[PDB]
RNA sequence: AAACUCCAUAUAUAUAAUUUUAAUUAUAUAUAAUUUUAUAUUAUUUAUUAAUAUAAAGAAAGGAAUUAAGACAAAUCAUAAU
């Protein structure tokens, strides 16, 4: 009837697509931390959306426990100690595990998501490398 | 997928046909799509994302996070005007509101006349042209209450058309003599 | 036919009983036996056409039924919902009620016809015309009784015919004269096309007020007079909505400006049936220059009202009588205006 | 396997329905005039169940549906970008680093650069033309790759509107500043800030025409550029302008129409989905939806009907009108009486009645500021001491 | 054949065309008859009694 | 054709013109149909119309000026007009009431009925204070294993064992089910009460008709009680240091 | 309301300088 | 002032290829309650009424943030700024 809307634009309006794991090895582990779960989850969805197109099986945004820093400080500049006020800071943690992917494809995934990282988020990447017992290093 | 080479070139610029082709050949048919309820990613409305809309997409050539131009590619050089004005009618007037105008601001007699026409149907033209205004007493009145002395502005005013019609009105305000005399003039016009 | 109508109104329910049945039993004990017979029932008979037709039937009916449709006469027969009973069985209660209505409308009236008897509803619905009112009729209505001597307001000394049984007696002659003048003025405003507001708060006056308002295309108040209704119209009543009507009093469905609808709309005539308890309305009317009419008792100021009607105000019969006379005057006025603009 | 024998089984069950040993039951058309219709009835009831599952598991709508409505769907969502301020905007510095020491360093740098930006606004032209460019606080955005400093600025006096296009042939004392911010090639301030942040830096001077569209600019302008109008007493004309900057809007009506518009949005999306659920699905046979995990109705154009960028985006945006503002002048703004003085000018309302009748719920910024409120204090020094201008604005 | 003829004869709502005998011209219902629920067993009735 | 402005409603000058006009319309209907006796059958065949809420009436015709007496009288007259013999009523009454007995009538399609697992076990979860207990209950004799340990071994306190039992004895099925309870968090009391709650929830799967009995016993109501947090400037929750007159 | 969208694919050269440091 | 809000409550839905296991979990979204009815008794602005009685259905019972205007020339020029 109207102008066609291809699959690429129709995909934005649905949950991100995933690729099944066929071996089971963990190549990378990206942990996202922020004080704002909104940006955290939006960016996680973006990561899971780019991983599909780049062929990287990604598990999904596992919500790790949030961490609550707490402080208590008096409300007055001078002596009024019976009144105190509490301040908190929540750190929200998400985890995306990348399985069965070549190191170069994984490199380029991380590079692209860094290119387009949002504000108020931080990435910690743990990369795993299979190796033989003895390595020729000369 | 949905449409392969189905006049897609007429509907999308040639620069994007490669991306659509790649999407068709990577996303398989019969994909079991599911809407997301935890997070929101797509706009509540429907858009093909093929045109940069002013006021809804970042203005090209202007610095902004999530930009892709280098420091030597910015094309904005004047800042004396508001970048990216509003779309559509260019105005956000609520329902039943009007842009401010002169409105007889030069003479409060116009405001008095409009109000009295609204309330009781007297002639604004007559009130604005054939009535003469004259304060008689303009003094400060005080009340003593729990907080303290609350001063009030009291005015009394005679309004008359110099042809038989005459009336007087008293007005009490808390902020300014101008509002006091406005109220007094209102009351006088009522009590002609 | 009629047999299908009289088939107990609930038949073939054994099919529902069966479809309920066979579900409680587990599948493992039934389905294998039924599925092990298809190999036998296949046989070799031609089926292509029949199975294609059956599949089309399933698609069209089971799979293409529209549960919700679309994008988004004369009631000739009465008691359509009503249903008849069996001929042998007795009447139903509803049938008895309808037979009762038939009897009431045809045979109950038989006997004698009543005359020279009072019926209260006739005061509201068939009021006399002002020129035919009699002192006898007013006295029968009870307009002559006034408050006790101990509550007499001396300003009404001109309207007293005397005192009897400890209460004052208003002069029905003066009442009749003032009533005639009041009727004439209300009729005059009716032709002029003004706004006539009937105001009565005492209990039981709502029926009369509503009937008068509807038959003179006026307005009425019976609950309470919000102070500032006329002197503070912008606030009290600005939110409500107005209409624009032609000379024939027909809505014209024309959009109205916000300011046009927020202007004041003031009555042209204010009739109060309870002036004593409605002092505020009289004062607003006087200060806003609205002519007013009232029924004055022997304890009420006649000067507050432009056109007093000396009479009782504590009895529904009297107030109904007077209000109905005024309403019929207004009705005749409206009729004259409608006739004139219908045919020049 | 196939109903060709289950039909016979059910016929035997009908025989039993009449009697367990009778030939058959009451049959108008050999149990085909209405038994088939009852079979179709149960099939369509199964369709009803599957169909309402179909619609429910594919619902996502903006929040704002009045519960009084009937056609409103079970789904709701307040996190639409247009209807709530992302909490990352609460903090002037928007960063997270796994190295806390680096985080502290970066917040220090942000504060210092903000103060430098303040000091870098004032300008001179001819020793009797003092131009102050009032600027809000800086929104520092620390992505993993680049830093961004965003702020709203208001020039003291834009060039006269009645003035001709003469401005096209010279650059104003403010245009020069905004150009040296980020347009000069090897000299822009972003290059210098890159040394302190070891990141690529950007700056965005968003322009504002009115001072009362922002709490920072408004208080700053009163406290820095309008001293003479309240030093010895608040001028009546100044008070009149300050109190009639904005008209008396009907917050109740505004909120009601906003809620009604959201109701219409949701209801017409629901109608779109229902018409795809019934009118469509003809050629495509049933059971292809696989309602257990798949929920794809049809073409996105049909699910989103008459919902373009031209009607939906603007009418759902929040915090659009200023329906209330309070100004507090406090301190020694009086030569006479040599004491403290407080003057409060309060206009409008300070409650968003949108949250009172709809499902949209308020969120408290920093857990103490209502979302609809923006407030700021600015202190300055006059010959008598320090004085404070406190401004609170309510946006609906 | 006659069923199709009857269906084609009507030009009104599908519920009106259906019109089951036992009233209830409309076949829209919520839930899989959850109001009646599942018939309890004799042992359950004995225990509860 | 002379043109003039007048109010919409006949009761324009009253306190609540909209409510008064609507009441007058309903009154016209009732007065026209004071005949037509009412439906004798009641309760089981009356009050079925849900009507609209106070807020619904306010928005449609009431406004801020709507008064509870006015609204209750409205529904009184609506009920009087609805309680007419169904097969003597008229399309006039039905049309008038249509806008009043409107209800959203959201279709229900979620049940989430619970049933036993493939080994005939009922799995339940209960909580209390800071403890959780997951119970596998399968019909049998009176055997119980708590965290892979004997009841007397895990719970040294007799009251905890009695609390575990309580659902079983209120349903007198102490010797009819085997319990395998696995708990974590809290202390002895918290874990015991959580187990009791989980058993109470699980028992309902076997005989749903006794949910009323269990709820009356109170085992089906979770205890929300938990330790209050310490307040600033206060030794504990609801304790502040000693107060001095001077 | 219409403005052309220019495209430039994300080549590995472009994504360079943002590969993981380790 | 109440609501809106945060910690708690229940349910669902979504993520974790259950070897970051605590799946008895974590946190994103939504729903729910500032609880509903039914007959009892005192009454009483008459039924349209509350206080109780408690058959029933519900998991449903808390906590803190917010402390207005005016004041006591209350404390603070030792948080910093004046
Ligand atoms: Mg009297
Ligand atoms: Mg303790
Ligand atoms: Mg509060
Ligand atoms: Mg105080
Ligand atoms: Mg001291
Ligand atoms: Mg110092």
């Amino acid at each position: 009837s109207t102008r066609p809307y291809p699959v690429n634009v129709e995909a934005v309006y649905y949950a991100p697509l995933k690729l099944p794991i066929k071996y089971g090895d963990l190549v990378a582990d990206i942990q996202l931390r922020s004080y704002d779960n909104e940006n955290l989850d939006f960016y996680s969805d973006f990561i899971l959306r780019t991983g599909y197109y780049l062929g990287i099986p990604l598990t999904g945004p596992k919500p790790l426990p949030t961490r609550r820093e707490r402080w208590t400080v008096i409300k007055s500049p001078f002596v009024h100690a019976k009144s105190k006020e509490n301040f908190e800071r929540h750190t929200h943690k998400r985890l995306i595990r990348a399985w069965d992917t070549n190191p170069e494809v994984l490199q380029m995934l991380i590079a692209y998501i860094t290119k387009h990282s949002m504000a108020g988020v931080g990435m910690k990447c743990n990369f795993f490398q299979r190796s033989e017992i003895s390595l020729d290093l000369g | 997928q949905h449409y392969d080479e189905s006049l897609l070139s007429r509907y999308y610029p040639e620069s994007l046909l490669k991306s659509i082709k790649l999407a068709q050949q990577t996303i398989p048919e019969d994909t079991k799509f599911r809407v997301s309820r935890n997070v929101e990613f797509a706009p509540p409305y429907l858009d093909d994302f093929t045109k940069i809309h002013p006021f809804w997409d970042y203005k090209p050539g202007m610095p902004h996070l999530h930009a892709q131009e280098e420091n030597n590619n910015f094309s904005i050089f004047r800042w004396d005007q508001v970048q990216q004005p509003l779309p559509g009618e260019g105005n956000i007037l609520p329902p039943g509101v009007s842009l401010p105008n002169d409105g007889g601001r030069k003479s409060k007699s116009a405001d008095v006349a409009a109000g009295l026409h609204k309330q009781t149907g007297v002639d604004p033209d007559y009130i604005t042209r054939k009535l003469t205004m004259k304060p008689l007493v303009m003094k400060r009145v005080s009340n003593q209450t729990g907080k303290g002395k609350i001063a009030s502005f009291y005015a009394l005013v005679v309004v008359g058309d110099k042809n038989g019609m005459v009336g007087l009105g008293e007005g009490k305000s808390r902020e300014e003599m101008s509002k006091a005399i406005f109220k007094a003039h209102w009351d006088a016009v009522r009590n002609l | 036919d009629e047999v299908m109508l009289l088939q107990q109104k609930l038949l073939y329910d054994e099919i529902r009983s069966e479809l309920k049945s066979l579900s409680q039993v587990p599948e493992d004990e039934i389905l294998p036996e039924l599925k092990k017979s298809l190999e036998q029932d296949k046989l070799s008979d031609k089926e292509q056409q029949l199975e294609a037709e059956l599949s089309d039937f399933f698609r069209n009916y089971a799979l293409l039924n529209k549960l919700f449709d679309s994008k988004t006469a004369t009631p000739t027969k009465p008691y359509p919902n009503l249903i008849p009973s069996a001929n042998d069985k007795p009447y139903s209660s509803q049938e008895l009620f309808l037979r009762q209505l038939n009897h009431s409308m045809r045979t109950a009236k038989l006997g004698a016809t009543i005359s020279k008897v009072y019926y209260p509803h006739k005061d509201i619905f068939y009021p006399p015309l002002p020129e035919n009112i009699t002192v006898e009729s007013l006295m029968s209505a009870g307009v002559h009784l006034g408050q006790s001597t101990s509550l007499w307001r001396s300003s009404t000394q001109s309207y007293i015919y005397g005192e009897y049984k400890g209460i004052h007696i208003i002069d029905l002659n003066q009442t009749l004269s003032y009533l005639k003048r009041a009727a004439k003025v209300v009729e005059g405003v009716s032709e002029s096309g003004g706004i006539i507001l009937f105001l009565g708060t005492r209990q039981g006056q709502k029926r009369g007020l509503e009937e008068a308002a509807k038959k003179t295309h006026g307005y009425y108040v019976s609950t309470r007079w919000i102070p500032g209704t006329l002197t503070n119209s912008t606030e009290i009543s600005g939110i409500w909505e107005k209409q624009e009507i032609d000379s024939n009093d027909n809505p014209t469905e024309r959009a109205l400006s916000p300011n046009e609808t927020s202007k004041q709309v003031k009555p042209d005539l204010l009739v109060v049936l309870n002036p004593t308890e409605n002092r505020n309305a009289l004062l607003e009317a006087i200060k806003s220059r609205v002519p007013t009419i009232a029924i004055i008792d022997t304890d009420s100021e006649p000067s507050l009202v432009t056109y007093p009607i000396p009479g009782n105000d504590d009895s529904l019969r009297s107030v109904n009588f007077l209000l109905g006379v005024l309403a019929r005057a207004g009705q005749r006025g409206l009729q004259n205006r409608l006739a004139r603009n219908n045919e020049k | 396997l196939k109903l060709l024998n289950m039909i016979l089984s059910m016929m035997n069950k009908t025989n039993n329905n009449n009697n367990i040993i009778i030939n058959n039951t009451l049959d108008s058309l050999m149990n085909k005039k209405l038994l088939l219709k009852n079979m179709l009835l149960d099939m369509n009831n199964k369709k009803m169940n599957n169909m309402k599952r179909m619609l429910n598991n594919n619902n996502m709508n903006p929040a704002g549906a009045n519960p009084v409505v009937h056609r409103i769907g079970p789904a709701g969502n307040i996190n639409n970008k247009l209807q709530h301020l992302n909490n990352m905007n609460n903090w002037n510095t928007q960063i997270y680093n796994y190295n806390k020491n680096m985080e502290i360093m970066n917040t220090m740098n942000d504060k210092l650069i903000n103060k430098l930006l303040y000091k870098m606004m004032t300008l001179k032209l001819n020793n009797m033309n003092i131009n102050k460019i009032i600027m809000s606080k800086t929104i520092n955005q620390h992505s993993l790759n680049k830093l961004n400093i965003k702020f709203y600025y208001y020039n003291n006096d834009i060039n006269n509107n009645n003035n001709n296009n003469n401005n096209n042939y010279y650059m104003n004392m403010m245009n020069k500043l905004m150009n040296i911010m980020n347009n000069n090639m090897n000299n822009n301030l972003c290059n210098i800030l890159s040394y302190y942040y070891k990141k690529k830096v950007t700056i965005e001077p968003i322009k504002l025409s009115y001072i009362y569209l922002n709490s920072d600019i408004f208080s700053k302008y009163i406290s820095l550029n309008d001293m003479d109008k309240y030093n010895n007493g608040i001028l009546t004309n100044y008070q009149r302008m300050l109190n009639n900057i904005m008209p008396k809007l009907n917050d109740h009506n505004i909120s009601m129409n906003y809620i009604n518009n959201i109701n219409n949005i949701n209801n017409n999306k629901y109608n779109n989905m229902i018409n795809l659920l019934n009118n469509n699905n003809n050629i495509n046979n049933n059971n292809n939806y696989n309602n257990n995990n798949n929920n794809y109705i049809g073409n996105i154009n049909n699910i989103y009907n008459n919902m373009t960028i031209d009607n939906i985006p603007m009418d759902i945006l929040m915090y659009k009108y200023l329906v209330g503002w309070s100004i507090k002048f406090k301190g020694r703004l009086s030569n006479n009486n040599g004491r403290t003085s407080t003057t409060n000018l309060l206009n409008g309302t300070f409650n968003n009645k949108k949250y009172l009748w709809s499902n949209i719920n308020n969120n408290y910024k920093l857990n103490y500021i209502p979302s609809n409120h923006n407030l700021y204090n600015n202190s300055n020094i006059n010959k008598n001491g320090k004085y404070n201008i406190k401004v609170k604005l309510n946006f609906i | 054949n006659e069923l199709r003829e009857e269906f084609s004869a009507k030009e009104y709502l599908p519920e009106t065309s259906l019109a089951p005998p036992g009233q209830s011209k409309v076949d829209l219902l919520q839930g899989s008859q959850a109001g009646s629920k599942i018939k309890p067993t004799a042992e359950q009735l004995a225990q509860w009694e | 054709l002379p043109r003039r402005i007048v109010p919409k409603l006949a009761t324009f000058y009253s306190a609540n013109p909209n409510h008064e006009d609507r009441i007058n319309r309903l009154e016209r209907l009732l007065r026209k149909y004071i005949k037509l006796p009412s439906q004798n059958n009641n309760e089981a065949q009356q009050t079925k119309a849900p009507w609209i809420s106070f807020d619904e009436y306010a928005l449609i015709g009431g406004g801020t000026k709507l008064k509870p007496t006015q609204y209750t009288q409205l529904l009184y007259m609506l009920n009087k007009l609805h309680n007419i013999d169904p097969q003597l009523t008229n399309d006039e009454i039905t049309s008038e009431l249509s806008q009043y007995y409107k209800k959203s009538s959201m279709l229900s399609n979620n049940i989430k009925i619970k049933t036993l697992d493939e080994f005939g076990r009922s799995i339940a979860v209960g909580k209390r204070k800071s403890s959780t207990a997951k119970v596998f209950v399968v019909r049998g004799t009176g055997e119980i294993l708590v965290n892979g340990r004997q009841l007397n071994d895990y719970f040294l306190k007799m009251k905890d064992r009695e609390s575990i039992m309580y659902p079983l004895q209120v349903i007198e099925s102490v010797g009819k089910y085997n319990i395998f309870a696995t708990t974590s968090g809290g202390g002895p009391t918290g874990q015991a009460e959580s187990i009791m709650h989980a058993i109470a929830k699980a028992l309902v799967v076997f005989n749903p008709l006794l949910k009323s009995r269990l709820h009356k016993a109170g085992v089906l109501t979770r205890d929300y009680r938990h330790v209050e947090r310490k307040k600033p400037g206060k030794k504990k929750a609801r304790k502040m240091p000693t107060w001095v007159k001077r | 309301v219409s403005s052309e969208y220019v495209l430039e694919e994300p080549t590995p050269l472009s994504l360079l300088e943002y590969t993981p440091q380790v």
